[PDB]
């Protein structure tokens, strides 16, 4: 059953991926408010 | 100098010795002086075309340097500065100052402190406004 082992380690691997990119969309969000702010 | 200035009528000038002046006499803990001053030229600032866009800023300081006389005062000049210049009421200044009224209505000393953060986080704060933000927590 290793065969389907893999799959849900993929599924998980993903889930873990999306997880940082929206991390990292939401700092980023942040970073351009802060900017946007500074430049008034 | 702010006077031989006025007395030349070189305006925008005489202007900034009084605002240094006022900031220079709120720090002595002596804030008639303060509020006057910012308060005159918040009001000549409005009309100005260029100069609008910073007029708000001087009411803030006004209304900061207006809260440590008491609360009740603060809030009825918040309410006569929003009614004149309305636009104040957008600036991120009338909701800080609504959040630590509300804070400091029931000793919420707790959500002053986190709203105080939460804004120098989004921008610094300056020493002047920390000072300030300071001498008011203590009550």
């Amino acid at each position: 059953m290793a065969e389907d082992a893999d799959m849900r380690n993929e599924l998980e691997e993903m889930q873990r991926r999306a997880d940082q990119l929206a991390d990292e969309s939401l700092e980023s969000t942040r970073r351009m408010l802060q900017l946007v702010e500074e430049s008034k | 100098s702010a006077d031989y200035y006025k007395g030349e009528e070189s305006n925008s000038s005489a202007n900034k010795c009084l605002l240094k002046v006022a900031g220079y006499a709120a720090q002595l803990e002596q804030y008639q002086k303060a509020i006057d001053i910012y308060e005159q030229v918040g009001t000549s600032a409005m009309d100005s075309p260029l100069l609008k866009y910073s007029a708000k800023d001087y009411f803030f300081k006004a209304a900061l340097c207006h809260f440590c006389i008491d609360m009740l005062n603060a809030k009825l000049a918040v309410q006569k500065y929003e009614e004149l210049f309305p636009a104040f009421s957008d600036s991120r200044e009338c909701k800080l100052m609504k959040k630590l009224l509300e804070a400091h209505e029931e000793q919420n000393v707790d959500s002053y402190t986190e709203s105080v953060k939460e804004y120098d986080s989004i921008s610094r704060l300056d020493q002047w406004l920390t000072t300030m933000l300071l001498r008011i927590k203590k009550t």
